[PDB]
């Protein structure tokens, strides 16, 4: 896998790719890897594909609890904390995985936490997580600036995706994209790597290192 | 198990 | 079943009142009167043993006045068996706070978890309540020198002076009557026992029918040190105050 | 386990152990919680059939519960000690996975719970107290003042009062508070409470606590004189 | 099935009294007579082994056990309830103490132990409690001779001299015109003897008196010899021809 | 005494019997299930006209297509609520599907009759749940004490539900729209109110397929409130 | 050492169609090199239209199938006899399959039937319970070489309009019944070719809106 | 966790016309010794079931008391024991294999290989394997152990499919079950010469032969073999 | 009287009365009725109304593909002794491959009823059921009543004036046993025996309940416009 998710001025970037495999089979090309909480909450998916799938969707019903029972949406830090106390009682049972909680509520603005199976629970403007996370970050850092426009920032997401899908031999298939705001998350579509790599070499002249 |  | 036996230990009556706790206290009523009274510079413990035989072994004798820790003592009225039990607890309470942070219990602290144990015999387990009330006489440097009492219903309160027992209408009215704030431990003592004297439904009063405790910082120097009378001890402090 | 159903249905569809924890709270020494604009005040009764006590020690009648939401009562007291230990325990808990104080709103539905789950669970009574909640949400400055009893039934209340005499002390602030203009000031809301116990108390003296609670956590405890001051430029506005 | 009694069988009556401790101080007041008198140098207790039936051997019930080889009780009151109480006794000796400091536990901490027993039964649900006073007698190196009472409150007295049971107010007034603290131990046997043929109505003889003592060590009764530190039990069974030498010179 | 789980020799529980008296006492609240909605009010009831009403919590979200009006021992009701809400997220996350009204209404129900010497007594408040699924759409259940269930048209529970049940006898059909029904409600229940209805005492509710369960604001009701008297007026 | 798992061999094949899906697998079940039975049904009728293969370790493959057909009687018991939608099904044998997350069902699952809109669909399971629709899935034994197969047959992939200049993808397009039975059968008969584990016989269960078909094709013994 | 100790060898058996045949020596081997010799390992329940068994001995007999104790339960309450409420092969497999994949389940198995071997109430036969993994499966031929590697491709030349079935008469079965025994004995080093069979049969019922015998072997060609290459004498 | 407070007391003539106040809430039940041939046994249950707003009460509930119930008195418990049947038959299903045989669905029963009649604390159901089924042996009706008494008939019925079509059908035993091989005939006479214990009232649409098991046809119930054809 390779996921990342980046704060920036027009509020949270989220892009994953879509590869699931065993050992050096390719199991899948068309997983989703984020999980649509709520309206206004998302959830990145690494590592053990049952462990992130099961863990994330039960999350999304202990969140839904929190606001029949409170009359208001579950803030990012609750219910990233609901899932980091859930997988650090599991803790040495041997579940995996790197997930990031992507949301924005009022009380908190746009924010990240990055989760993982360990029990470590961070909040940052900018993580990568998965085997393809260095090369993601090797882009991303590289073009990173708070000041972004929306367009920039989709496509810079979209790009270092990209950059992991080519390096990283498990990573690949096709680029899932979000864009989170004050107003709740918005879907950027599906782009099968088969196209986008092609149109990215040809459109911005990068890839030299490929046979065109 | 299958990993991403 | 088993329910046609069972008396209900822990219910309300029509007006709101706890049966086994009203009934405890009526028990602890006919008990031999306890007095605490608190000093700026210590504190005393006095208590009248339930009437003595002359053939009873008095002086390797313990009735009224237990040692808690070093800094903490209590007089008990009501059932001594009862009381015992509460008394480990609160020894062994006690420890655990200080094996736990390496510091000695502050005494409310202490009273509190002991008036919790009695409160829980009132609510829930369908057991008797214990019959007993305390006098607490402690140290420690948060607050210094303090006294409360519990009784078992679990409720405690805090005293400049007070009295547990027999006859604590007349009591407290006496030490009312006589207490002033700025009073020295000595003078504590002598009102100790001119209140037990007067209330008293012995004839007269004798060393061989009290217990007698002080709480001074009269150690050496910042510290605090116990004393729980011997019966020569009381026999003296009983003519040094002219009651004999 | 000791297991007995104490708290049961009468035919009438009572329950008279509930009904009879009531009494025990009826008994208690009267409680009054009065909001102001921008702060809420808790007012309690001393019983002065005691002289000799020690009040730097003697159990204050007012609970913080975490340093934003504070507790009265009137009941039985041992009882209390209970249900404030287990709010306290609760708040520090809201603290830990929620990372956020609780409303007050939230840890008064728990007290609450907690009553009700003693009229219904074997081998218990329930308890012989109702509670006066009050004090700030996070980040909020709109008061908060809530009411729970031994049933587990719990609401909001512009201002309130329980206890003993409660009915003549409700009597009082339903005519003397105006919902459309409440004590605009912590001095006004203060005053406000003290008069509203002095019906019922006897002298203000070591008679009457109150607890000022405004926003972000500022809580505090009038002292004697500072509580005398009030009682005293009452009554000379009586003469009338 | 089960037990579902996990209530108090005790409980306060409205003029404060509870109930089955008082009845059960009844069923000691019925109880024969048993006393104990502390001597300068040694403590007694005894009692009269009043047989059921003649045919009944009566030495096979003892009224007067071995706690510890320094400890001995008597009671007055309801007899299997002692049997059970001094089971209970002994082993709470060892559990309690002997297999946590490598030595027998001192007579008021023993005592202490049967005393909590005894309260728990006031309390605890589904139980009674225990029919019996008890009268401990004991000696340990940092307290010396030691006598005590416990009665089925879970109260317990240290005692000079006295008596429970059936003519105790009587043998209590015997025994205040004869102890002083200057008693060596035959004369508290003496006086033993003395109270007790008060309040027996046939035979007065070593076969119908139970009477035992704690004294003196008795390496000859030890068992073995070659620890030097290990002198043997202060607790004895008077025979019945020990008695019967102290009866003549009565 | 006797046994909390004892038979009446008519063969009822007294317990459950004793229970239904309690509930009688209660606030009253009704409901009224169209093709085009379940409608749901209660009677607030404020003891005192300090306690501030809208505090006042007698008509409650289960999950996005149910909702809860309760009747007599309110306090008994949380937890009922609580399990209900929990099974109908439980069940969605099981099967990612909505869960059936009757299917949750069984599975509060059930909870009922585990009383005895599991609680100590029944509750005290029965319940008006009420829904929308795709195979058997709007639906109004009575969840009683007893464990029974039944569906209902429409149905009015607490004190003034003897008056109220003969009062919908008669005016409910198989065509009223969802604002017929809103507004028999509020006629209904300011029939059997001791005070005077206002938007304040009594609260409205509905759920529809469209826009799942919603709890009327004081605004919107004070005008259906208005609405109704011009009605009555104007014949 | 007491080893609890197994490898019974076979392998199964899942595609969906318009209106119409299938489930088909090979009737050869193995241990080692030795045949155990040429005919061994894997594909399973499992009632409200939808048919389950759960394929690797047989007495795990056997068990879940159990609880799954169970757990379709409860739902009827429990939810007054509604039908058991097939999302509603993937995602009840996910529980089922994590629920032994620590102990797992050694088998490659998929189940096959027809979506709410009446529209054929397949989903496959991982052996701790990820699972995913697709048109396309084979499992078991043999996957690795029917799968990339089927990634050309079915979804058209590396495929190109002539003439376009490797610029415009063959387009996307359902298979009839026949056609998808022709994949089915070449399928088999290739991995039959090349894997031991693989043969003996081919049972396709085909689900449409009328029920539960099935047809029967030797394959190869040796 | 388990390692067999005492074991039995093959357990072979097929389906005929009209019924099932199955037979297993009477041998318990412990390790390479051949401790005992008078050990049943086919095991009748009620008049149309055989369960043969392979595998650790001491949980065959603990099997044995299952078995003779689920008949005693089934006639429990129950006028129709020996009618139609009378113990079917098919109910008895399921029982079995129910257990053995539960003992699997909790890491503790049952270290054996069962085939059971009977004819249903309607007159099919019914053949069926399960073992300490739980595993379960149907042929027309089953076999455990070595069995499984040498009977299996002898009883597969006679019934090779289902339509195999209707064609073969129980002497041709039998036969074939007999001559598989032999080969066994010829080259499985844990066999014995001594077995038992028994037939089910739709009509006949069921017919149990004890202390048969391995005859007819071929050994005489062993003299003609001198040395292992190059030696002559 | 002063023996009726709980199951655990005989009264001084052998009683249970508490076991007999159960059986009451019976007798207050809807009248529902069994009856059955040699190849089918059919279940006619009359539901009861809260009042003209309100559904009919579900009387019959289904057990397995060849067993169901239906039920007279509390309801709830019907739903705990059913639940307990389903789980019996599906033990019986996934253990031995084995459906489940109505006499012993009988016993399993009987046995489940009497524990709660013994022991303090408890109460016995207060719920009477008949179950039908089709098994080995052929068509079978059971009555259960909560003292755990079951009793296999070729029919019977229970709840309210239930006398009437239990008179009914033992006149009517000659013809009805021998309805063999036609399921609308033997519904029919199930109808028929219902219908003697009606009083001001008559069988409505949404008011008759009927199921039917047989030699090929599985446990099924009919309601509403299904039933319309039997009126
Ligand atoms: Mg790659
Ligand atoms: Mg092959």
């Amino acid at each position: 896998t390779t996921t990342l998710a980046f704060r920036f001025q027009g509020g949270i970037i989220v892009a994953v790719d879509s590869r699931a495999t065993a050992g050096n089979w390719v199991a899948s090309q068309t997983v989703k890897k984020v999980i649509e909480i709520n309206p206004f909450l998302l959830g990145t998916m690494a590592g053990g594909a049952a462990d992130c799938q099961f863990w994330e969707t039960w999350l999304g019903s202990q969140c839904r609890l929190h606001e029949l029972r409170e009359k208001e949406r579950i803030s990012v830090a609750a219910a990233s904390k609901i899932l980091s106390n859930l997988v650090y009682q599991y803790k040495g049972a041997g579940l995996s995985m790197g997930t990031m909680i992507c949301g924005y509520t009022r009380k908190e603005g746009p924010t990240i936490y990055y989760v993982d199976s360990d029990g470590t629970r961070l909040k940052g403007d900018i993580f990568c997580v998965g085997s393809g996370q260095t090369f993601a970050y090797g882009v991303l850092d590289s073009n990173y600036k708070w000041d972004l426009s929306v367009e920039d920032a989709l496509y810079l997401g979209k790009r270092s995706i990209l950059a992991a899908a080519h390096r990283d031999a498990y990573s690949g298939g096709s680029v899932n994209l979000y864009h989170v705001t004050e107003d709740g998350w918005i879907y950027h579509g599906n782009h099968d790597v088969g196209e986008l790599f092609w149109k990215v070499k040809e459109e911005e002249g990068s890839f030299n290192n490929v046979i065109g | 198990a299958p990993a991403x | 079943g088993s329910r046609r036996y069972d008396s209900r230990t822990t219910i309300f009556s029509p007006e709101g009142r706890l049966y086994q706790v009203e009934y405890a206290l009526e028990s602890i009523s006919h008990a031999g009167t306890a007095i605490g009274i608190m000093a700026s510079d210590g504190i005393v413990l006095a208590a009248e043993r339930k009437v003595t035989s002359t053939l009873l072994e008095q002086d390797t004798s313990t009735e009224k006045l237990y040692k808690l820790n070093d800094k903490i003592a209590v007089a008990v009225a009501g059932l001594t068996a009862d009381a015992e039990i509460l008394i480990n607890t609160a020894r062994i309470h006690a420890q655990n706070y200080l094996k736990t942070y390496n510091e000695d219990i502050p005494v409310e602290i202490l009273v509190r978890r002991l008036s919790d144990i009695k409160q829980g015999y009132t609510q829930h387990g369908g057991l008797r309540p214990f019959g007993v009330s305390f006098i607490y006489a402690g140290y420690d440097d948060r607050y210094g020198y303090q006294l409360y009492t519990s009784n078992p219903s679990g409720n405690y309160t805090g005293w400049k002076a007070i009295s547990v027992g027999a006859n604590t209408s007349a009591a407290q009215t006496l030490l009312q009557m006589d207490y002033k704030d700025d009073m020295k431990v000595d003078d504590a003592i002598e009102l100790a026992l001119k209140t037990l004297s007067k209330t008293t439904d012995s004839s007269a009063l004798t060393y061989d029918r009290l217990e007698f405790a002080t709480i001074r910082k009269g150690a050496n120097d910042g510290e605090v040190y116990q004393k729980i009378f011997k019966p020569q001890e009381i026999k003296d402090i009983l003519v040094k105050t002219g009651i004999t | 386990g000791y297991d007995r159903a104490l708290s049961i249905f009468s035919p009438d569809g009572h329950i008279f152990q509930v009904e009879y924890a009531l009494e025990a709270v009826k008994r208690g020494t009267c409680a009054v919680g009065v909001k102001g604009k921008n702060c809420v005040v808790l007012g309690c009764e001393r019983r002065s059939t005691l002289k000799l006590q020690d009040t730097r020690i003697t159990p204050s009648k007012v609970s913080k519960i975490d340093s934003h939401v504070v507790l009265s009562f009137s009941g039985l007291n041992a009882d209390s000690r209970i249900l404030i230990e287990k709010a306290r325990v609760e708040a520090q808990s809201h603290r830990l996975t929620l990372e956020d104080p609780v409303t007050v709103e939230y840890l008064t539905r728990y007290v609450a719970g907690v009553q009700q789950r003693y009229t219904q669970s074997g081998g218990v009574r329930p308890f012989g107290v109702s509670t006066l909640i009050a004090g700030f949400d996070p980040r909020d400055d709109e008061p908060k003042l809530y009411q729970t009893e031994p049933s587990g039934i719990y609401s909001s209340w512009s201002a309130q009062t329980i206890g003993r005499n409660s009915k003549t002390v409700r009597e009082f602030l339903e005519k003397n508070y105006d919902r459309k203009e409440p004590p605009a000031t912590v001095e006004e809301c203060v005053k406000l409470t003290v008069r509203s116990l002095l019906e019922v108390v006897q002298t203000g003296a070591k008679n009457i606590e109150i607890t000022v609670v405004k926003p972000d956590s500022d809580i505090v405890a009038l002292s004697s004189e500072e509580i005398n001051q009030y009682v005293t430029q009452i009554e000379q506005e009586k003469q009338e | 099935m089960t037990d579902r009694y996990s209530f108090s069988l005790t409980t306060f009556s409205p003029s404060g009294k509870l109930g089955q401790i008082d009845y059960a101080l009844t069923a000691v007041k019925q109880g024969v007579t048993s006393l104990g008198i502390k001597a300068t140098n040694g403590v007694v207790i005894a009692t009269e082994k009043k047989s059921s039936s003649p045919l009944a051997m009566s030495e096979t019930l003892s009224k007067v056990s071995l706690l510890t080889p320094d400890i001995g009780a008597v009671y007055s009151g309801m007899g299997p309830d002692y049997r059970v109480l001094v089971d209970k006794s002994r082993k709470v000796a060892h559990t309690s103490y002997k297999r946590i400091y490598g030595e027998y536990p001192p007579t008021k901490l023993l005592v202490s132990e049967v005393a909590k027993i005894m309260q728990e039964a006031t309390q605890s649900g589904g139980v009674r409690p225990f029919g019996v006073s008890l009268l401990i007698a004991g000696h340990d190196e940092f307290n010396g001779f030691s006598l005590y009472q416990v009665d089925p409150s879970g109260s317990y007295f240290p005692w000079k001299a006295t008596a429970i049971g059936k003519g105790s107010v009587a043998a209590k007034t015997f025994l205040e015109k004869r102890w002083n603290d200057e008693l060596e131990l035959e004369d508290a046997i003496h006086i033993a003897l003395l109270t007790l043929k008060e309040s027996v109505e046939g035979e007065f003889n070593g076969d119908t008196i139970e009477l035992a003592i704690i004294g003196d060590e008795n390496p000859d009764l030890l068992g073995y010899t070659g620890i030097p530190t290990d002198k043997g039990p202060r607790f004895r069974k008077l025979t019945s021809q020990e008695i019967n030498d102290r009866l003549e010179a009565l | 005494d006797r046994g909390v789980s004892t038979f009446s020799p008519e063969g009822r529980l007294f317990q459950v019997e004793y229970s239904l008296e309690a509930i009688k006492l209660g606030s009253t609240a009704i409901g009224i299930a169209t093709k085009e909605g379940v409608v749901l009010g209660v009677e607030k009831r404020a003891t005192s006209p300090l306690l501030e009403s809208d505090s006042i919590e007698k008509i409650v979200e289960i999950d996005r297509h149910i909702g809860c009006a309760m009747s007599g021992l309110t306090a008994d009701a949380r937890s009922m609520i609580e399990h209900a809400r929990t099974a109908a997220v439980t069940h969605n996350l099981y099967y990612d599907e909505d869960i059936n009204v009757e299917s949750l209404t069984q599975s509060v129900c059930d909870l009922a009759l585990r009383f005895g010497e599991l609680m100590s007594r029944p509750f005290g408040v029965a319940l008006l749940i009420a829904g929308h699924d795709a195979d058997d759409g709007y639906q109004l259940f009575h969840a009683e004490p007893s464990g029974t269930f039944y569906r209902y048209n429409a149905k009015a529970i607490g004190s003034g539900s003897e008056g109220a049940q003969a009062e919908l006898l008669n005016e409910w059909h198989s065509s009223l729209t969802l604002k017929e029904a809103e507004l028999l409600v509020l006629k209904i229940l300011k029939q059997v109110m001791e005070e005077k209805l206002d938007e304040n005492n009594a609260q409205l509710s509905c759920i529809t397929k469209q826009d799942g369960f919603k709890i009327y604001d004081n605004e919107k009701t004070a005008e259906l409130i208005k609405e109704l008297k011009e009605k009555e007026a104007a014949e | 050492q007491f080893n609890p798992y197994g490898d019974n061999g076979g392998t199964i094949l899942g595609i969906a169609g318009e209106d119409f899906a299938v489930l088909a697998g090979d009737t050869r079940n193995i241990t080692d090199y030795s045949i155990n039975s040429r005919y061994e049904p894997k594909v399973f009728d499992c009632g409200d239209n939808i048919v389950m293969s759960a394929n690797g370790f047989a007495a795990d493959g056997d068990a879940l199938v159990k609880r799954f057909k169970n757990s379709v009687k409860w739902y009827h018991f429990d939810h007054n006899d509604k039908k058991l939608s097939i999302n509603s099904a993937a995602r009840n044998i996910q529980h089922l399959l994590y629920g032994k997350r620590f102990f797992p069902y050694y088998v490659h699952t998929i189940i096959a039937g027809l979506d709410e809109d009446g529209k054929g669909a397949v989903y496959s399971f991982d052996p701790v319970g990820s699972y995913e629709r697709e048109q396309c899935r084979a499992g078991g034994a043999a996957a690795s070489l029917i799968m990339p197969f089927l990634d050309n047959q079915v979804n058209f992939k590396n495929q190109y309009e002539p003439g376009t200049n490797g610029k415009v993808k063959k387009p996307l397009k359902y298979l009839s019944v026949e056609e998808v039975i022709k994949l089915v059968r070449d399928s088999f008969t290739s991995a039959t070719e090349r894997h031991i584990q693989v043969g003996d016989g081919l049972e396709i269960l085909i689900v449409t809106k009328d029920g539960v078909r099935k047809e029967f094709y030797e394959l190869k013994r040796d | 966790t388990q390692q067999p100790i005492v074991t039995g060898t093959s357990v072979i058996s097929m389906k005929y016309d009209n019924g099932v045949i199955i037979a297993a020596d009477n041998l318990g081997s412990y390790g390479s010794l051949l401790r005992f010799n008078g050990v049943e390992r086919l095991i009748p329940v009620g008049d149309n079931t055989v369960v043969g068994i392979s595998g650790d001995i001491s949980d065959m007999q603990h099997i044995e008391r299952l078995l003779k104790d689920l008949v005693t339960e089934n006639a429990y309450d129950n006028p129709l024991a020996d009618a139609e409420e009378a113990l079917e092969p098919s109910y008895i497999f399921e029982y079995l294999a129910t257990v053995m994949y539960q003992r699997r389940s909790k890491m503790n198995p049952l270290w054996n290989a069962i085939i059971v071997a009977g004819v249903q109430s309607n007159g099919d036969q019914f053949l069926r394997y399960v073992n300490l993994l739980g595993v379960t499966y149907s042929s027309p031929t089953l076999a455990t152990g070595f069995g499984a590697h040498m009977a299996n491709p002898l009883l597969r030349k006679v019934v090779d499919r289902e339509s195999d079935i209707p064609k073969t008469t129980v002497q041709v079965a039998e036969e074939a079950i007999v001559n598989a025994m032999r080969v066994l004995y010829y080259r499985d080093a844990r066999s014995s010469r001594n077995f038992s069979l028994a037939i089910i049969d739709k009509n006949t019922g069921l017919t149990f032969k004890k202390n048969l015998q391995v005859e007819n072997m071929k050994w005489d060609f062993a003299k003609d073999i001198k040395g292992y290459g190059t030696q002559k004498i | 009287n002063n023996y009726d407070g709980d199951t655990v007391t005989f009264s001084p003539t052998g009683r249970l009365f508490q076991v007999e106040y159960a059986l009451e809430a019976i007798k207050q039940g809807s009248v529902t009725v069994g009856l059955r041939s040699n190849t089918h046994a059919v279940l006619v249950a009359l539901k009861r109304n809260a009042d003209e707003l309100s559904s009919y009460q579900k009387k019959i509930i289904k057990c397995d593909e060849h067993m169901g119930l239906s039920l007279a008195g509390l309801a709830p418990d019907a739903r705990v002794l059913s639940n307990y049947l389903r789980q019996q038959c599906n033990y019986s299903s996934l253990v031995f491959n084995r459906k489940l045989a109505v006499e012993r669905a009988g016993h399993l029963l009987c046995d489940k009823a009497q524990k709660n009649t013994q022991s303090y604390g408890g109460r016995p159901y207060g719920v009477g059921l008949l179950i039908i089924g089709y098994d080995k042996s052929g068509a079978h009706l059971l009555e259960f009543q909560p003292s755990g008494n079951v009793t296999e008939l070729y029919g019977t019925a229970i709840g309210a004036r239930s006398q009437g079509a239990k008179t009914y059908l033992e006149r009517t035993l000659d013809t009805f046993i021998k309805i063999d091989g036609n399921p609308d005939e033997l519904i029919k006479a199930g109808v028929e025996a219902i219908s003697q214990s009606l009083r001001d009232e008559s069988l409505t649409v949404d008011n008759l309940s009927i199921a039917i098991v047989g030699k090929d046809t599985p446990f099924t119930i009919y309601d509403g416009e299904a039933v319309a054809k039997y009126i």
